[PDB]
């Protein structure tokens, strides 16, 4: 695995379950799976009030008060129909799919509600996409604190759409090997013809975060994305959405497999020198033949 | 001999090791394992030229041990298997040992203190009836190594293979109230040793791999002194790990097990047995014993028994004891420390010095008739006889 994916693989695993046993006629059995995801994301699937035919998923994000925001509901309701519900107390999204009203296709609203933590990122990321498509400057710019120490900047203007991370590692390992992994990434747009203009920095902060709330300091690192209207079309800006969700998720996991990638070139530098080392062993005169096991020969 | 001719022999029937001779002797004539092993057939190894027969028992039982089922008759000094023993003594008196006719010799034997008297009346019984000794003494096992040792008080650490005991005696009179026994010996250090190895991938789990792994502790395995400095030894360097081959030819590496498995004489709560070491119990020992003695007997350690042969024991247990010292009797003066004089005998044939005394007491008391329990009186009394030594069983 290269790229991270944006579906769950927990939602997807309980619900096509829970959907196999309610088409096939069974008696609906008790549910209650709390987990978590990347940058802090908590799930619940749950029964309302014990009632083992309902079941609710919800969610509770990190960019809180940025999916309350008038027309921040526009994608989530779209997608979801009436499964949209009131949020359950303590978490942000809801859905609720009442075992015995299931549409046909099964298959659909299963791969629909794995997605529903990039569906939250790409409802509140739509807004600038669409103020940038209807041909107006100076709309609304925003920070979403999609994480508790790190921000995402994003600005839309009438030719194009900014978005700044503002992001910084927590181990000091993770942070010496990520001052590494982003100052290399201005040299992949060379593997493409199209690829938006990327531009780091961590001396000092862009001009964009100067009247904002955005993350900012000594230990972070500013990584600014231009996408222009050929990468937020109504063509291919689920890629370019899926591919800034899971940015800074992408370069901690490539960042932790780095060393199990070292791992290797040192084990067999290690070998090398053991090899330097077995000059100095004087090989023996005649040495007894033994078996697979160990034992003596027992024969010539 | 005596002046009728009558040999006596002393027989010290240990639980891991017989060790036989004649009175006066300077070396036990005959030292074999105590082992009774019978012939079976296994998948993974083949002999056809060797002569096996149905019943092989001591040295030739084990040096045969890899196509035969091997079994101790005792266990903790406590004779389990009783047949077993039997045939172990047919093969001591036999004429592949010391041939003697039983019938026309006197006999000397041991036994450790605090055991079951059902125990020694049945080997006397055994030894009256169906070997017809003409007589028969049981000594005490720390009496006999003060008689090889040439003292008259001291502390003796008695610790062979199936047990340790720890038995005082100033002037020559036994303080029975001091002895201690400490069921963790040769044995017990052996089945740690196994279980250490298994944790490295090496299963010893036949009645003949028992004496493999007893033959690795005795060569490989050591005390530690400072067991800090040890552990330091075996988790920073490599200097520890040794190699030792198997009989079948199998190459097995020996690490820092070399100074964990003799260690559960003086941590025993590594093999899950609640109560202190032998340093500590040498220690309370003494300290149980009143004022006046305990001087002295710092002074008389006397070391005995096979277990007590791994290198660097002496100075390990004198400096547990001087620690111990240190902290419980100075409160931690250490000017002090530097007047306390111990000194623990640990001659070089320590391995044998109860069969010594015995042969020393043979020695002296062969020619009495009043030291003998003599074979009439067996007749006349039953196990009663015993009463002639000082333990009251009627
Ligand atoms: N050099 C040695 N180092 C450590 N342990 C030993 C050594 N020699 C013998 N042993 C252990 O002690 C036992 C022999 O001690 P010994 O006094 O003969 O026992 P017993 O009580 O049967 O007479 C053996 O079974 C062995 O496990
Ligand atoms: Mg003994």
């Amino acid at each position: 695995m290269i790229l991270l994916e944006v579906n769950n693989r927990i939602i997807e695993e309980t619900l096509a379950l829970k959907f196999e046993n309610a088409a096939a006629g069974n008696k609906p059995e008790a549910v209650e799976v709390t987990f978590a995801d990347f940058d802090g994301v908590l799930y619940h699937i749950s029964n309302p009030n014990g009632d083992k035919t309902k079941v609710m998923v919800s969610i509770s994000l990190k960019f809180y008060k940025e999916l309350q925001a008038h027309g921040a509901d526009e994608l989530l309701k779209r997608v979801y129909g009436s499964f949209l519900v009131n949020p359950e107390s303590g978490y942000n999204v809801s859905l609720l799919y009442d075992l015995e009203n299931l549409p046909a296709s099964k298959d659909s609203i299963v791969h629909q509600a794995g997605m529903l933590k990039r569906n939250c990122f790409a409802s509140v990321f739509e807004k600038y996409f669409q103020f940038q498509e209807e041909g107006k400057e100076g709309e609304n710019r925003a920070v979403i604190h999609y994480r508790d120490d790190e921000t995402m900047y994003v600005e839309s203007k009438k030719d194009r759409v900014t978005v700044v991370f503002s992001t910084v590692f927590k181990d000091d390992d993770d942070v010496v090997i990520g001052k590494v992994f982003m100052q290399e990434f201005k040299e992949g747009r060379r593997a493409s013809h199209t690829a938006p203009q990327v531009l780091f920095s961590h001396r000092e902060p862009p001009l964009e975060l100067k009247d904002t709330d955005a993350a900012v300091g000594d230990n972070i690192g500013y990584i600014t994305f231009v996408l222009f209207p050929r990468h937020t079309n109504a063509s291919a800006r689920d890629n370019t959405i899926n591919l800034i969700h899971t940015f800074r998720d992408y370069l901690h996991y490539h960042i932790k497999c780095s060393k199990a990638y070292i791992h290797t070139r040192m084990r067999a530098k290690t070998s090398d020198f053991l090899k330097v080392l077995n000059r100095a062993r004087p090989d023996a005169e005649k040495k007894e033949m033994k078996t697979i096991t160990g034992k003596t020969f027992s024969s010539r | 001999m005596d002046s009728q001719g009558r040999k006596v022999v002393v027989c010290d029937n240990g639980t891991g090791f017989v060790k036989c001779g004649y009175a006066g002797s300077n070396f036990p004539e005959h030292i074999f394992p105590a082992l009774v092993g019978r012939p079976i057939i296994r998948s993974t190894t083949k002999v056809g030229n060797i002569e096996i027969k149905d019943l092989m028992v001591g040295d030739e039982a084990s040096e045969l041990r890899s196509m035969l089922e091997v079994n101790y008759p005792m266990e903790n000094g406590i004779v389990r298997n009783w047949d077993d023993m039997k045939h172990l003594w047919d093969y001591t008196f036999g004429p592949e040992k010391l041939n003697i006719d039983t019938r026309n010799c006197k006999i000397l034997l041991t036994e450790p203190p605090m055991n079951p008297t059902k125990n020694r009346e049945k080997i006397v019984e055994v030894m009256f009836e169906t070997y017809q000794f003409s007589g028969v003494y049981v000594a005490i096992q720390a009496v006999l190594t003060l008689y090889a040792q040439g003292l008259l008080t001291g502390v003796v650490v008695d610790s062979g293979d199936g047990v340790t005991h720890i038995c005082p005696v100033y002037e020559g009179f036994s303080l029975p109230h001091l002895t201690r026994r400490l069921d963790i010996a040769g044995r017990d250090i052996t089945r740690y040793l196994i279980k250490l190895l298994l944790l490295r991938g090496y299963a010893f789990n036949h009645s003949a791999d028992f004496e493999t792994v007893r033959m690795i502790k005795e060569k490989l395995c050591y005390v530690g002194y400072n067991i800090e400095q040890e552990q330091k030894l075996a988790l920073e360097t490599t200097v520890l790990v040794e190699s030792y081959t198997l009989p079948d030819g199998r190459i097995i590496k020996v690490g820092g097990e070399r100074f964990e498995a003799p260690e559960a004489l003086f941590q025993p709560h590594l093999i899950n047995v609640e109560g202190v070491g032998v340093a500590e119990l040498l220690f309370n020992t003494i300290q149980a014993a009143d004022i006046d003695t305990r001087s002295e007997f710092y002074k008389h350690i006397v070391l005995s028994g096979g277990s007590t042969m791994y290198p660097g024991l002496p100075s390990r247990l004198e400096r547990e004891l001087k620690q111990l010292y240190l902290e419980r009797v100075l409160k931690g003066d250490v000017e002090k420390l530097s007047k306390f004089k111990i000194r623990i005998e640990d001659p070089p044939r320590r391995k044998h010095m109860v069969f010594l005394g015995g042969a020393v007491l043979a020695d002296i008391m062969k020619d009495k008739d009043n030291f003998w329990m003599t074979r009439q009186e067996y007749q006349e009394k039953g196990v009663r006889v015993l009463e002639k030594l000082g333990v009251t069983v009627r």
